[PDB]
RNA sequence: CCAACAGGGAACGUGAGCUGGGUUUAGACCGUCGUGAGACAGGUUAGUUUUACCCUACUGUGUGGACUGUGCAGCAGAUC
RNA sequence: AAAUGCCUCGUCAUGUAAUUAGUGACGCGCAUGAAUGGAGCAACGAGAUUCCCACUGUCCCUACGGCCUGUCUUGUGAACC
RNA sequence: CGCGGAAGUGUUUUGUGCAAGGGCCGUAAGGGAAGUCGGCAAGAUUGAUGUGUAACUUCGGGAGAAGGAUUGGCUCUAGC
RNA sequence: AAAUGGAAGGGAUUGAAUUGCAUUCCGAUGCCUGCGGGGGAGUAUCUGAGUAAGGGGGCGGUAUCGUUCUGCUGAAGGUCCUGCGUGAGCGGGGGUGGAGGGGCGAUAUGUGCAGAUCUUGGUAGCAGUAACAAGGAAAUGAUUUGCGCUGGACGAGG
RNA sequence: GAAGUGUGAAAAGGAGGAUGAUGAGAAAUGAAAGUGAAUGGAGUGAAUGGGGGAUGUUCCCGCCCGUCUUGAAACACGGACCAAGGAGACGACGGCAGGAUUGUUUUCCGAGAGGGGAGGAUGCUGCGGUCGGACCCGAAAGAUGGUGAGCUAUGUGUGU
RNA sequence: UCUCUGUUCACGGGAUUGAUUGGCAUUAGCGGCGAUGAAGGACGUGCAGGAGGACGAUAUGCGUUGUUGUUGUGACGGUGUCUGAAUUGUGUGCGGUGUGCACGGGGACCCCUUGGACUUAAGCAUAUCAGUAAAGGGAGGAGAAGAAACCAAAUGGG
């Protein structure tokens, strides 16, 4: 009774939500994220060549990033009323 | 949409009449259908009336392996003929006794519908349906639809459907 | 007991006809052999038998009166 | 001559009309034997064996009957090769 | 529990009437394991209450040993 | 003296299955003789089977530079009919189609398919077959009657 | 960890059927496998092919290809059918052949110690050799770095 | 009628011809993130809205300046929910209780540490693959190196 019959008992979920990646990965009895290591400071190394090309730098949104390299083209002039003071 | 493979000479006098894509087997359909020309519309009607109640069946010819036997059948059988002259030499042609038959009732509503379209055209164009003749029926393949069934070991197979087109024109021979 | 209880062939006729006792992988016991893992045409016990709806063959059935002739094919009684 | 004996269907007795089976007895035992455990069966066993009573379609030799399928209709409509 | 009933809940209204062969069952003269590797399968015993119970034995058991008998309905009597 | 009914190849044959003969006849892509085509050879000629393998001469896809042409008065592609070539292949005619397409010399190659239990896509036969469904009824069906047994709440999961 | 691009110059317009309108045109082109309708011919022989003749047949010849093998029509293996894709190209170093330009070319023997005059160079194309994924497709394995006790096994806390 | 085979019209399927706001390669420049809160994640924002794209409670966009009268747009500046190194923390410098700095992202190329086996030797153990792949720590537009305790044996180079 090791197939079909056995199928019927996997009710319980061990993982929920990541905070830090968003991913169903976080394991509860271990504390620990699957995908990408939350708590550890660090994100974790990545298990294949394809995984490193799904979560990357550009893969989002780069709200901040796109502005200062707007600003880098201009000599970082910053708000024209704060000018005098610098 | 499909176009029509009769040349219809005297428009004046013939009606047309269409079903594309129609949700009815085309192998019984087309069985239905093979002995509907060089009647009388409103006799062809008549006759497909008495197949939903089972008093005449439909001869079943081509498409008929391990096909039910019955009486009614034999109404459609070849006579024994003589084939004088082959290219200059007689020769004896026996018969053939039918034997298989039924009733389909599906494909028999469909081609009633086709019938009734047919005898309402001639109206509009003032003829008299009651001198209408059948010359022309066609039952062709349409595109298949997609389904499936399970089978034992966890296996899937296909489960598809096989639908058809139908023409028809009419004339009178004045 | 009987008149008598002859000998053989047909893929050592015949498992999509059956049965599975012999043989019979994976469990186990004994004897002998090997330091050992293990060995034995030595003995013992427990051990899944799948699928025809196709072609042909064969059995019937169908392939359009009444009374008959005559060709072909089959073939039966045996023993006390 | 035992789940351990090659020769081997060992030899004698007993159960049958008839016993390569079973049980009792014999022993130079290819190769029985003492915690490699020997001898030993009260109680317990869906364990392996042989016989008796009872009982029966297991068989002599098959018959008749029930329900669901198959045979016949409509709908939906695969696969192996 | 089995064999039957409530409560609550679910349900349709123009297929045939039953060849052979299957799946699950019932009844069988006379014989009674001759069948088969092998009593496989089926049949048989079965509740309760008197009666009557062997060898052996670790004295506890064996034991519900084995074997024999009684049983419905109705109308009353006796005990607490 | 052997196991399905069977073999001078068969029907047959008293010499049409034995022996000895030749004065006749039939019979190859072999031989002789007249033309045609290829390859050698010292140019009056001689000589052609072929697996594994090697050499010579040709046909065809896509582009470049390099020259030389054609298409809306109807190109390529596609389909039917027809001419030329031993062949690989190359032309013309009539429909369809609605925008581009070639010749010749050198040069660059992802340069020619019947097979690989080849890859991906589409389609037959099997076959209207196997399998599955058709639940008790009453012209009507908020009414009458027949059958089955889960029925009601909390958690996980949705 | 996929599969899927196209009405027309213009929406001028369609989308059950029939009757129609607009447009240069009903509207990208539209092969094979396979099928329906009508009409001509043939058949009860498996079919299909070559020669020779003819608006089907009559005479002769003809077993299914590819492959491994001494040897295949094989009771040897792959192959139901059609389209498209599908395998000796490229780099380095050396040799030889054919071809191009130019030609007033050469550091020798021997372990050493010692001894001592004798037409090539630089490109281009092809073939043979070696190492490179190396003509194309195919193992049982080995190592580095990570994931799992929701099935199942044992211990332990708290309930039924 | 059925089976096989001619012819014409209609199906079925998406090959072929021709296009292309896409891909691929070589070359020249640049190599511009973060405690002044990044990259990444979650949830929201249009009078009538799902996906995508865009945007942040100043939400389907606001200000200045140029070009426009439009479904308007270019160049620059401001804003940016709740999270995440995520920190009201831990370590540490200077002060003497004030004020700094480090942490994460990325890592093709560069510096330092650690360190295989497949494979070749027609077997295999030293050897080879190779101090290479994988792993870890630390930097930049490049990095590392660098001004002889050198090379040599000449009439010496630097
Ligand atoms: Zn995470």
């Amino acid at each position: 009774s090791k197939g079909t019959a056995s199928f019927g008992k996997k009710n319980k979920r061990n993982t929920e939500m990541c905070r830090r990646c968003g991913r169903q990965s976080y394991h509860k009895q271990k504390n620990s994220c699957s995908s990408c290591g939350y708590p550890n400071p660090k994100m974790r190394n990545p298990g294949s060549i394809k995984a490193r090309r799904r979560r990357t730098i550009g893969t989002g949104r780069m709200r901040y990033m796109k502005r200062e390299l707007r600003a880098a083209k201009n000599g970082h002039k910053g708000d024209p009323i704060l000018r005098t003071l610098w | 949409g499909i176009k029509y493979s009769y040349e219809i000479h005297d428009p004046s006098k013939a009606v047309k009449a269409k079903i594309d894509n129609a949700k009815v087997s085309f192998k019984k359909t087309r069985e239905a259908s093979c002995t509907l020309r060089r009647r009388k519309v409103l006799d062809a009607i008549q006759y497909l009336k008495n197949v939903i109640a089972k008093t005449e069946c439909v001869p079943f010819r081509r498409y008929n392996r391990g096909c039910g036997q019955t009486h009614q059948a034999r109404k459609f059988s070849i006579p024994r003929r003589e084939i004088v002259k082959a290219n200059g030499e007689k020769k004896i042609k026996k018969g053939h006794v039918q034997t298989r038959g039924r009733w389909p009732k599906k494909s028999a509503e469909f081609l009633i519908s086709v019938l009734e379209n047919i005898k309402e055209n001639a109206e509009t164009k003032g003829l008299d349906p009651k001198d209408l003749v059948i010359t022309h029926v066609q039952v062709s393949k349409a595109p298949k639809i997609f389904g499936r069934t399970f089978r034992a070991h966890g296996r899937v197979n296909p489960f598809n459907k096989s639908p058809c087109h139908i023409q028809m024109v009419a004339e009178v021979l004045g």
